[PDB]
Order: C-alpha cells, then sequence, then structure tokens
RNA sequence: UGUUGUAUGAAAGGAGAGAAGGUUAGCACUCCCCUUGACAAGGAUGGAAGAGGCCGGCCU
C-alpha cells in the first residue's frame, strides 16, 4: 500500500522478529498490553454488516482479499497504484509488467 | 584475481569464468578496425560488436542491464543543468532549461537533439568552434542568444577511442546535417568515453563558458552517482578486488589528472639565474653569478630535460632578474619545436606565477598548450 | 566489516538530512547482491534492511519493483546468516509493499518459504 | 605481502638508534 | 554510395538529359597517330566500316 | 560518414526581407522549371511585396504569398493555374521546404509555405520547389513564433518587405508591367 | 537576427558528399601506424652511423639491429559500415520470470530478472503516441422541495435544508430526510 | 521487387529488406519467428549478388549525375572489385568463394606495385579495373547454374506447396 | 444483384514439454506437417498411434 495506508494494515499475531519499524512489536505499541480480542476484533477485518465489507475490484470485478482495498492484486500490479486509495506508487512507462 | 577470502548442478560447462575473460580482452576481442565492414548495435546501448562473440554480448548485457545507458545520459544531463544554475550571473544566463529528451536519444548514433538551451539575458559573442582543450579563443565569429549543449555517450576499444576527433566529427555531422533540429547556429558537444574514461567536447564557446565546462565535466566524471554504478558493474563482472586498503594520499582531483591522456610538463626555473656571495677586501659584499638550469619534468614517463644555461649569456647586461625569465621561455619554445609532434605537452604547469606571462608570449606557434599554476609544485 | 559500518551509520544520514547520499548507497549495494561468500552477503543484506528502514520503501533506489524479484533466489542460500536477513526483507515488503509484485510472484515465493522451515 | 598499512607517524626512533636527535648527536660530536 | 533507405534512383528523374562528364581519354598526336586518330575511343570503332570488319 | 545527401543540388537563389528578418531560398530548378521560374519572375517584378504570412499552423507550416492577404487570391505568371511536378527526391520530411500552395490539383497560384517540420501527407500533393539554408532558416522559424488568433491567423502577421534574386538560373525572364 | 551572406553559390559540399571520409579516428599524421613509420625510417638512416647518444623520440632510438603489428589498425576512410540492431535480448526465460533455470551456470543466456522494456517497444509506443498517456487518469477514490434556497439552514450533521420546509417535513417526520438520523428538534441557521 | 515480394508470400512482416539489400529484423522474435523466419543460402546467395550489382551500378550513377569525375569513377570501380569480401558478406553462403576474393587481392599487388613506381606515390588513385572486373565475370559464369538449381527449388516448393511423399 | 474460399504470426486468456523412483541423451519403423538449394541436418528423441480374439464394449 502507500505510505499513507498503512495505518490500514492489518498485523499478524506474533510479533515481528526484525523489530525495528514493526507495527506489531510491544515497544512499537501495536501490540498492547491487557487487549480483549471481541473489542478490536472487528478492526481490519471483513465485516459484512460493518465498514469493511466484501469488496471487487474496480476495474475486474473480482473479490478483493484486503480488507478496505478497491482494487485487487493483479490489477494493482499493473497499473502501479495503491490497492486501497489508487495513487500511483510506481512509475510504469518503462516497465513491461509481466503478470508471468 | 584470486579466491577472495582468507584461508581457513547440471553438467556441461559453466560460462562465469569465459565471460570474465572475455570481457577483460574485449577492447581486443572487440576490434573495430580488424574487418571493417559490417557491425551490430545492441538495443538500447551504444555498443557496437564487430563480429558474433556470444559470450562477449552477454558480459556486456550483463553490465547495461536495467537501461543505464539512459539513466547514465539524464544523470549526466542533470549534472550540468545543476553546475549552469549555479551560475547565472556570472556567465549572464537568463535561463538553463532542460530538453524533453525523445527517450531512444541517448544510444542513437546518426542524429541528436539538443539536451540543454541556454538562454541568454542580453546576448553572447560567439567564437568559431574548437575543442575544449584548446585557449586561445576569439570571441569575434558570430553573436546569439540561445546556446545548445549536446551530450554523447559512447563505449570505444583499441583500434578507435580518440575522443577529441569524434567530439569533432560528431559537431561537424550533425550541425551540417539536413535533418538536424539544432534550436541555434552555436552550441557545443561534449563526448564522453564510458569504456575508457575519457572526455572532451568540440563547438562554440561563449566567455566563461569554457572554462566552467571544464571543471564541470573533470567533476562530474569524477563523482556521478550512475557512472559510479557502471564501473562497479564492471568490475563485479571480471571478478577484480582492490588489494591496498585505502585510496593512495595524494588523490586529490588535480593529481589525479596528471595521468589522463594529455602530456603535461612541469617547468621549473627559480634556479636558472644563479650566484655565490663572497667576501671583498673592500668590505662590500659580491655575488659571482653561476650556472643555472630550467628543468622539465614529464610525470608519467619521468623524463628530466635538464637545460643547463652557462653564465656567458649574462655578460654584458643590465637588469638581469628579468632576462633570465625571458630566456627561461624561448628555451621552451625550443624544445617543443625540437621533440616530435606526438610528444609535444597539452598543459604546461610552471612553478613560478611570473613565468606565466612570457612563456604564454613566447609560444605563438603552439597556441592550444595551456598554461597554468598547480598547488602541487615539487 | 564495511557493510556492518553502513547497517549503523544508516540513522546518522538521516538526522543530518543526507538522504541523497543513503539513496546512492542503496543503489551500490544492490550490486554487491551477487557476492559468493555468506557471511558478506548478509551484511550487505543487513545494510539494506537499514536503508530499507530509515528512508522508505516509496523511495526506495532501487525500487522495491527492482529488489525483490533479485531477493527470490537468494532465499535458496542455506546459511543462516543469509536466510535470516532476507526473510526480514521478504517479509516486510510482503506487508508494506504488496503491489511492487504479481500475485504469482507471491505463490512461488510462498512455495519457496516452505524450505525456510527446515 | 611485500605498503598495506595506514602511515602514521611513528614514535621519535632518535632516542633509540643514537640515544638523542640526531643533529643535537652531531653538535655534541 | 547511397544511403539504405533511399529507394533506388529513377533514371527519367535523375540521369535522362543531363551532360556526362569528360571520360578518361588520352590526346592523341594528329600527326604521329594519323592512322588510330578518328575511331581510336569509339564503341566498335570499325564497325560501320567495310574494309577493315567484317560486318556488324 | 554515414550521413547522406538525399536531395538533388540546386541552382539558382533569391532572398527574402522580412520582419522577421532574412530569408535564403535556393531552388530546385531542374527539378521544378515551373514553379521556380513563376517564383523568380513574381520576386523581380515585387508581386510579394507586402504580403503577410496569414496562415500559420504550428510545428507544422507558415503559409504566405497572397496579396490581399485572404488566404484565397494568387496570380500564377502564367494567366492560369500551372501543373504540379514532382519528385522522388524531394520529400517533406524536414524543416525549411519552400512548397507551392493549392486547393487541388493542378491548381498553382502565387501562394507558397515553408514547412516547419516533417509532414509526410503533404507528399504527392504539394510542389516543392526550393529550400532554406544557412542560418536564415533559424529567421524563418521565427515566422511562426507569432500570436496565433482564431481560423490559423496572427495577431501580428510578419510581412516581406522586398526580394532580391540572387542568382537567376533562367535566361529570357522578360517582368511583366 | 541572422543575416544572410548573400552569396551566389548553394550552401553545401559541392560533390554532395559523394565523398565524404570517415574522420572519426585519430589524425592520419599523429596515428600509431604513422608514428611506426617514422621509427622505420629513422632506423634506416641510423643503421651504419655510430651511437651518437641524441634524444630523437620515446619509440625511436638506436636499435643496433638490422630492419600483423603491435599498434590499433587504421580503418578505411570512404567505407562506411553497415549497423543493424540486435534485438535479441538474450535473457534466460525461465530465470527471468520464475526465478528458476535447469541449467545453472550452464545457462547460456543472461540471468537477470529486470523487467523494463526493449528499445523498439518503446519506438512503437512513441510512434503510437501511447507513451506515458496513462499518466492523465488516476485511480483515486433544496433538494426536498427542489426550490430555491429560502434560509438554507442546518441540523447537527450538515444537512442544509429551506426553514418552513423543514419545519412541515419535522410535522411529516421528526427524523431528517437525507440518512434519517435523530435531529432531537436541533434545527440551526 | 522479387526478394521483397517472397519476404510478403511468407508473411514475414517483421523482417525489412532495405534498398542496399540489407535483411534485417525489427523487432525480437520469439522462438517460433525465428524458426519460421531462417532463410537458406539460395535467398541469401542472390540477395549477396544483387548487393555487389547495386554498388557497382551506383558508382556509375554518381558518375552520371556529375558528382564524381571519370577517375574517381575508376578508382572507385576498382576498388569495389579488390573488396568484395568487405563490402558484401558473399563467403558466408558459399565459403568456396574466399578463392575469387583472394585472387582479386592478389591482383591488387601485382597491380599496385607497377603502378605506384617512380613519382606515382602510394596513394588512392589507381583505377586499372579490368583485372578484378574479369575475375568476377568468371565467378558468375560458374554460379549462374547453381542458383538457378537453387532458385528453381525455392519457388517449386512456394508455389507448388511442400510435396509430400518426398525422396 | 452480400455472405463459411481458407491459412500464418502476434496480443489477451488457458493447457504444459518421451524414459514402470528423479533428472535427462538420442536414432528409427507408419503418416501428419514446418525450416531448407537438399540423396544433409534440424523443428521436445518434430508431433501422433502401436498384444491377441468376439460384437466404443467384453474376455486372457
Ligand atoms: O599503397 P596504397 O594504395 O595506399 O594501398 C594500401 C596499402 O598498400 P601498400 O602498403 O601495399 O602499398 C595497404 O598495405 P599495408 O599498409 O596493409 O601493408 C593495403 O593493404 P593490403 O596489402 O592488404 O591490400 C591497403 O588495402 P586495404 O585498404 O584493403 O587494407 C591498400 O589500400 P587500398 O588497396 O584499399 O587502396
Ligand atoms: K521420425
Ligand atoms: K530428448
Ligand atoms: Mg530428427
Ligand atoms: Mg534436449
Ligand atoms: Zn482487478
Ligand atoms: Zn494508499
Ligand atoms: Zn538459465
Amino acid at each position: 500500500v502507500c505510505e499513507k495506508c498503512e495505518k490500514k494494515l492489518g498485523t499478524v499475531i506474533t510479533p515481528d522478529t526484525w523489530k525495528d519499524g514493526a507495527r506489531n512489536t510491544t515497544e512499537s505499541g501495536g501490540r498492547k498490553l491487557n487487549e480483549n480480542k471481541a473489542l478490536t476484533s472487528k478492526k481490519a477485518r471483513f465485516d459484512p454488516y460493518g465498514k469493511n465489507k466484501f469488496s471487487t475490484c474496480r476495474i475486474c470485478k473480482s473479490s478483493v482479499h484486503q480488507p478496505g482495498s478497491h482494487y485487487c492484486q493483479g490489477c494493482a500490479y499493473k497499473k502501479g497504484i495503491c490497492a486501497m486509495c489508487g495513487k500511483k506508487v510506481l512509475d510504469t512507462k518503462n516497465y513491461k509488467q509481466t503478470s508471468v | 584475481w584470486e579466491k577472495a577470502s582468507g584461508f581457513e548442478q547440471r553438467s556441461g560447462l559453466n560460462q562465469i569464468p569465459n565471460r570474465r575473460f572475455t570481457l577483460w580482452w574485449s577492447p581486443t576481442i572487440n576490434r573495430a578496425n580488424v574487418y571493417v565492414g559490417f557491425q551490430v548495435q545492441l538495443d538500447l546501448t551504444g555498443i557496437f560488436m564487430h563480429g558474433k562473440i556470444p559470450t562477449l554480448k552477454i558480459s556486456l548485457i550483463q553490465i547495461f542491464r536495467a537501461h543505464l545507458w539512459q539513466k547514465i545520459h539524464e544523470s549526466i544531463v542533470m549534472d550540468l543543468c545543476q553546475v549552469f544554475d549555479q551560475e547565472l550571473d556570472a556567465l549572464e544566463i537568463e535561463t538553463v532549461q532542460k530538453e524533453t529528451i525523445h527517450p531512444r536519444k541517448s544510444y542513437k548514433m546518426n542524429s541528436s537533439c539538443a539536451d540543454i538551451l541556454l538562454f541568454a539575458s542580453y546576448k553572447w559573442n560567439v567564437s568559431r568552434p574548437s575543442l575544449l582543450a584548446d585557449s586561445k579563443d576569439v570571441m569575434d565569429s558570430t553573436t546569439t542568444q540561445k546556446y545548445w549543449i549536446d551530450i554523447q555517450l559512447r563505449w570505444g576499444d583499441y583500434d578507435s577511442h580518440d575522443i577529441e576527433r569524434y567530439a569533432r566529427a560528431k559537431f561537424l555531422d550533425y550541425t551540417t546535417d539536413n535533418m538536424s533540429i539544432y534550436p541555434s547556429p552555436t552550441g557545443v558537444l561534449i563526448a564522453i568515453d564510458l569504456a575508457y574514461n575519457l572526455h572532451s567536447a568540440y563547438g562554440n564557446w561563449f566567455p566563461g563558458s569554457k572554462p566552467l565546462i571544464q571543471q564541470a565535466m573533470a567533476k562530474i566524471m569524477k563523482a556521478n552517482p550512475a557512472l559510479y554504478v557502471l564501473r562497479e558493474r564492471i568490475r563485479k563482472g571480471l571478478q577484480l578486488y582492490s588489494s591496498e586498503p585505502t585510496e593512495p594520499y595524494l588523490s586529490s582531483q588535480n593529481y589525479g589528472e596528471l595521468f589522463s591522456n594529455q602530456i603535461i610538463w612541469f617547468v621549473d626555473d627559480t634556479n636558472v639565474y644563479r650566484v655565490t656571495i663572497h667576501k671583498t677586501f673592500e668590505g662590500n659584499l659580491t655575488t659571482k653569478p653561476i650556472n643555472g638550469a630550467i628543468f622539465i619534468f614529464n610525470p608519467r614517463t619521468g623524463q628530466l630535460f635538464l637545460k643547463i644555461i652557462h653564465t656567458s649569456v649574462w655578460a654584458g647586461q643590465k637588469r638581469l632578474g628579468q632576462l633570465a625569465k625571458w630566456k627561461t621561455a624561448e628555451e621552451v619554445a625550443a624544445l617543443i619545436r625540437s621533440l616530435p609532434v606526438e610528444e609535444q605537452p597539452k598543459q604546461i604547469i610552471v612553478t613560478r606565477k611570473g613565468m606565466l606571462d612570457p612563456l604564454e608570449v613566447h609560444l605563438l606557434d603552439f597556441p592550444n598548450i595551456v598554461i597554468k599554476g598547480s598547488e602541487l609544485q615539487l | 566489516q564495511a557493510a556492518d559500518l553502513i547497517s549503523r551509520t544508516a540513522v546518522v544520514m538521516k538526522t543530518c538530512q543526507e538522504e541523497k547520499l543513503m539513496g546512492h548507497l542503496g543503489v551500490v549495494l544492490y550490486e554487491y547482491l551477487g557476492e559468493e561468500y555468506p557471511e558478506v552477503l548478509g551484511s550487505i543484506l543487513g545494510a539494506l534492511k537499514a536503508i530499507v528502514n530509515v528512508i522508505g520503501m516509496h523511495k526506495m533506489t532501487p525500487p522495491i519493483k527492482d529488489l525483490l524479484p533479485r531477493l527470490t533466489p537468494i532465499l535458496k542460500n542455506r546459511h543462516e546468516k543469509v536466510q535470516e536477513n532476507c526473510i526480514d526483507l521478504v517479509g516486510r515488503i510482503a506487508d508494506r509493499g504488496a503491489e511492487y509484485v504479481s500475485a504469482r510472484e507471491w505463490m512461488r515465493i510462498c512455495f519457496e518459504l516452505l524450505e525456510l522451515l527446515k | 605481502g611485500k605498503a598495506q598499512s595506514i602511515y602514521r607517524p611513528s614514535k621519535n626512533l632518535d632516542k633509540d638508534m643514537y640515544g638523542d636527535d640526531l643533529e643535537a648527536r652531531i653538535k655534541t660530536n | 554510395p547511397f544511403d539504405d533507405e533511399e529507394p533506388p534512383l529513377d533514371y527519367a528523374d535523375n540521369i535522362l538529359d543531363v551532360e556526362p562528364l569528360e571520360a578518361i581519354q588520352l590526346e592523341l598526336d594528329p600527326e604521329e597517330d594519323a592512322p588510330v586518330l578518328d575511331w581510336f575511343y569509339d564503341h566498335q570503332p570499325l564497325r560501320d566500316s567495310r574494309k577493315y570488319v567484317n560486318g556488324s | 560518414s554515414n550521413i547522406y545527401i538525399q536531395e538533388p543540388p540546386t541552382n539558382g537563389k533569391v532572398l527574402l526581407k522580412t520582419t522577421a528578418g532574412d530569408i535564403d531560398i535556393e531552388l530546385w530548378s531542374k527539378e521544378a522549371p515551373k514553379a521556380c521560374r513563376n517564383f523568380i519572375q513574381l520576386c523581380l517584378e515585387a508581386y510579394y511585396d507586402n504580403t503577410i504570412f496569414h496562415r500559420v499552423v504550428p510545428g507544422f507550416i507558415v503559409q504566405g504569398g497572397d496579396p490581399t492577404g485572404t488566404g484565397s487570391g494568387g496570380e500564377s505568371i502564367y494567366g492560369a493555374p500551372f501543373k504540379d511536378e514532382f519528385h522522388s527526391r524531394l520529400r517533406f520530411n524536414r524543416r525549411g521546404l519552400v512548397a507551392m500552395a493549392n486547393a487541388g490539383s493542378h491548381d498553382n497560384g502565387s501562394q507558397f509555405f515553408f514547412t516547419l517540420g516533417r509532414a509526410d501527407e503533404l507528399n504527392n500533393k504539394h510542389t516543392i520547389f526550393g529550400k532554406v539554408t544557412g542560418d536564415t532558416v533559424y529567421n524563418m522559424l521565427r515566422l511562426s513564433e507569432v500570436d496565433i488568433d482564431d481560423d490559423e491567423r496572427p495577431h501580428n502577421p510578419h510581412k516581406i518587405k522586398s526580394c532580391e534574386v540572387l542568382f537567376n538560373p533562367f535566361d529570357d525572364i522578360i517582368p511583366r508591367e | 537576427v541572422y543575416k544572410s551572406t548573400r552569396s551566389a553559390k548553394p550552401v553545401g559540399p559541392e560533390d554532395m558528399g559523394a565523398t565524404a571520409v570517415y574522420e572519426l579516428d585519430t589524425e592520419k599524421e599523429r596515428d600509431a601506424q604513422a608514428i611506426f613509420e617514422r621509427s622505420q625510417k629513422i632506423q634506416e638512416e641510423l643503421r651504419g652511423k655510430e651511437d651518437d647518444k641524441i634524444y630523437r623520440g620515446i619509440n625511436n632510438y638506436q636499435k643496433y639491429m638490422k630492419p600483423v603489428r603491435k599498434g590499433p589498425i587504421r580503418a578505411p576512410e570512404h567505407l562506411r559500415a553497415t549497423v543493424r540492431w540486435d534485438y535479441q535480448p538474450d535473457i534466460c526465460k525461465d530465470y527471468k520470470e520464475t526465478g528458476f533455470c535447469g541449467f545453472g551456470d550452464s545457462c547460456k543466456f543472461l540471468h537477470d530478472r529486470s523487467d523494463y522494456k526493449h528499445g523498439w517497444q518503446i519506438e512503437r509506443e512513441l510512434d503510437e503516441g501511447r507513451y506515458g498517456v496513462y499518466e492523465d487518469e488516476n485511480y483515486e477514490v433544496c433538494f426536498i422541495c427542489r426550490q430555491s434556497f429560502q434560509n438554507p439552514v442546518v441540523t447537527k450533521c450538515r444537512h442544509y435544508f429551506c426553514e418552513s420546509c423543514a419545519l412541515q417535513h419535522f410535522r411529516t417526520t421528526p427524523r431528517c430526510y437525507v440518512c434519517d438520523q435523530q435531529t432531537n428538534g436541533v434545527f440551526n441557521p | 521487387n522479387m526478394l521483397n515480394l517472397l519476404i510478403h508470400r511468407k508473411n514475414l512482416n517483421y523482417l525489412h529488406l532495405d534498398y542496399n539489400f540489407n535483411l534485417k529484423p525489427v523487432k525480437t522474435l520469439t522462438t517460433k519467428e525465428r524458426k519460421k523466419s531462417r532463410f537458406g543460402n539460395a535467398f541469401h546467395l542472390c540477395r549477396e549478388v544483387l548487393r555487389l550489382t547495386k554498388l557497382v551500378v551506383d558508382s556509375h550513377v554518381q558518375y552520371r549525375l556529375g558528382n564524381v569525375d571519370a577517375f574517381q569513377l575508376a578508382d572507385g570501380l576498382q576498388y569495389i572489385f579488390a573488396h568484395v569480401g568487405q563490402l558484401t558478406g558473399m563467403y558466408r553462403y558459399k565459403y568456396k568463394l574466399m578463392r575469387q576474393i583472394r585472387m582479386c587481392k592478389d591482383l591488387k599487388h601485382l597491380i599496385y606495385y607497377r603502378f605506384n613506381t617512380g613519382p606515382v606515390g602510394k596513394g588512392p588513385g589507381c583505377g586499372f579495373w579490368a583485372a578484378g572486373w574479369r575475375v568476377w565475370l568468371f565467378f558468375m559464369r560458374g554460379i549462374t547454374p547453381l542458383l538457378e538449381r537453387w532458385l528453381g527449388n525455392l519457388l517449386a516448393r512456394q508455389f507448388e506447396g511442400r510435396h509430400s511423399k518426398g525422396v
């Protein structure tokens, strides 16, 4: 994702082993003490009633796999854009992107 | 070339050693004048292959991968634009624009655009075309407001790597071409040889622009990022490692330049007028003159030309402290005439500042030798 | 030792606001990937890890598009220092930068990770 | 094998070779 | 002599009705070279002349 | 030497003095003799004087040579439109070519135009009869640096101050009165 | 303004470039071959004579022996070599796509993973006009009574309504019109 | 036109033949296209023979346009005939050609050392072209039957179709 | 007063390149082609089939 959208990312339950720039360690604050899992459940996960409902790609209409994404992995790779906001993160004029 | 650490799948031949061998001897394997009938140019580079050596092609495409040739070209155009932007008032440049370079330009060897335009504040007296290394330029020739700069890259080899002569030839071909798109009659072409790390220019010079380009090109060849990636990729292609722990202490830019293609001579003449004082019965000290010498030193070959000045020249003259200086210039002109043409210097470095004026006056047949004074006189 | 010194002084160049030089270093260390001595390659990777942290993925030179497919055959290396520094680099790109690679690439790199479990 | 090492100005060895500064030693002799 | 991309010339536009330049001919002495002077540089110089060649 | 002259040699030369500056035109008199004879005769009798460059399409052409300035009025020296004449070595592929303007086949007047770049679609449609040479091509380019209003009209169009035949390839031009 | 020199001659070479030499290499008189010719001539001269020990050049000094070659070869001036583009990239296709090759070090193509465009692809995009054209488009992500804004007045939650219309709308329903939000009577200018 | 039409019948639109008779691809080829667009020695032998003929005719063209002198024409022709190996590349197809090439070089030495005698110095002006010209003419006497047979097979395979039983 | 008179290559989307454990080397038998001047050589060893009897099925 782009740099402003990385607060919308989900985290892995186990802490990262490379501690610097991590989002899921205790020191980073993204792994908080006395977490109630029921309260933080709908955060960055799919919720059909909630705010992150099952989306499809705006281009190809196939279902995305990340909550809050408007573009599926292939379409975002090919156009060079952030999967969540659609801002471009890559200049692809000289890259013949190969899906293979 | 040995194993780079300290002591304590499919069969076929592996092409890593053979490709290393073919890169290293490639100025001689890729001779351009052996048979001069046909040539093949590689796709995004300006490398010509004379004859189909297929390990050499892999070696070279490994080096210029990921569009490195264009990247080098744009990095040098950026660096020259940042040179001219620091210098708008001193050369009286109104503005400096970078041309929207047709993407395929830097490896298209038939025709060329301009790369930088300089627009004048007022007007620039423009001289006739000459090389970057020449000295005596008369700004009378033409007058202009636009001034273009064109960057060329080449990859030389053993039979052909004269870069001054390449710069001259490309300038006179492109500017007289019918199909040329140059924005003005006046400009300079800059040629850089990536195989040998040489550079030159040819074209029109407006006042103050030649010394600026000389310094700028020396600095750029020393410290460009994209050139660092090129030289780094070559050394990884060859698996060449340095034995020495640091760069030589005397790593100054001036010191390094002494060992380029050009002949450079140090002239030392402080010892030309040399005397001895002894005591007299009259009580006043007397000085008798003795033999002097001019030293001319060629650092690259280690040749010392020693001109012994016998005191017979000083016999009948009055002010001796200048005559010696004047003589010092006439003798240097004599030596330059005596030598073969390929032996003659391009730059002369004088240890004494006041020597700089007569010498430049006396060297008239040789206007292209520049004379200067360095900071490492010895 | 030289690659270790880059990994220590990466933060100082951020505070000294000299990101151009560190950017250049990232470009230089990218050509040293083809190392055959695993101790040197692990330190090259460690240095790279530090530059990615200090400058960020989206301003990184060579771009993450160039860096990640370079890294996927480095995964095969069985030396522990190489594997350690490479997996961290790969795993960090996998979340903060997943649009720099195609889905087939993540699938095959995913397959490769099953050998990292030994 | 034959600088391989960085140059530092060495400790004055005139006390070792001659016992004092060479110029002073000539002065006394 | 011509470029790769230039199509080969049209005779009618270019070459037709321009005067040729002089060809390489050595001057002959009108006294010493009397017999050979008239037909020396002709194409089939004695072609028409019956007494020297058989015929056309 | 990998640079080739694709064009046949010129013969005869005409000077235009304009408000942009001077323009040298040297003519292809063997290849297009009707338009060259036309152009020389109109220059010898000051037909082009105080005519504006009325149509400008930037990067394409600069049209001129209408004495009304309308874009519709020209008189050949032949009392009539004359024929087109083409040459296989004369092709619109560069800037600085001087060609005759027309509305259709075999309809040539006094109007002409300079080209300012490649114009592939003008081939075999317009008679090329001259080229601009020397430094004065740069003056020609300055004819297209105008404030162009609607229907490709300049704000203040440049105009032709005089003409001059520097070298006349023909011998029998008698100027009209 | 550039003025014309006003000459009658046409500009350019008079032979239309029919004899245009190749001048990219170093001059014939300063050349490696020519230098060698001078050295051979000087050794012919010194052959019978004594060693006089005067300097004549770095190359050519007294060699006591009787008189391809080492140097660079001089190139033909008038022959123009024909150049063609090698578009064959020679990349290992498996290594580029997948990162795996079955030949290993024996592969005779390049193991490199970059996917930039080829030169002819750049040229076709420049001809067709499709080079960079996609930068333009990005993928970033009253009215009750339909009359004039007769006192456009707000609620708690941005819903700017007309004054007497929304008083009658409260008569209809106590919540809003836009998203049926609880107004709680709160109705503001 | 003949060689270009042969290229167009085969749908080889990615190969370009320029007017100096060089055949060159316009883009990178797939494996299938490399297999299909490979031409044999008949095509190339005929193409290099035509390249030599165009070099000879263009010199006379340059003379008739006025750009060269008659002396430059004679020197250019004898340069052509002594340097067919650098100018064409005919030897790759039939290497037995080298015999003619070597012979032409041998005639040059014979003529050059006899021409450049006395005041006449070494330099590019000898124009005695009959010898070099003569050697190729004899080459052509031999190679005409061969190419008529080979090119008849190329054309028969193009128009009658491939013949199913074979030999 | 039209239409199936067909094919090649490319792009996009899919399938995936012989060997009774794995990795592979080839030369042919028949009939189907492609490159080729071929009585040569290549095109994945060029590709595709390959025991017997009875009426795709059944039996050894
Ligand atoms: O004397 P020139 O007319 O200038 O001829 C030169 C020269 O001939 P000579 O030295 O024999 O007089 C070359 O000889 P080298 O310098 O190589 O010894 C010769 O080379 P060849 O003997 O191999 O023919 C070269 O030919 P080329 O240009 O093909 O190398 C040829 O020039 P031209 O034959 O082209 O006129
Ligand atoms: K078979
Ligand atoms: K096989
Ligand atoms: Mg076979
Ligand atoms: Mg095989
Ligand atoms: Zn999609
Ligand atoms: Zn985003
Ligand atoms: Zn491979």
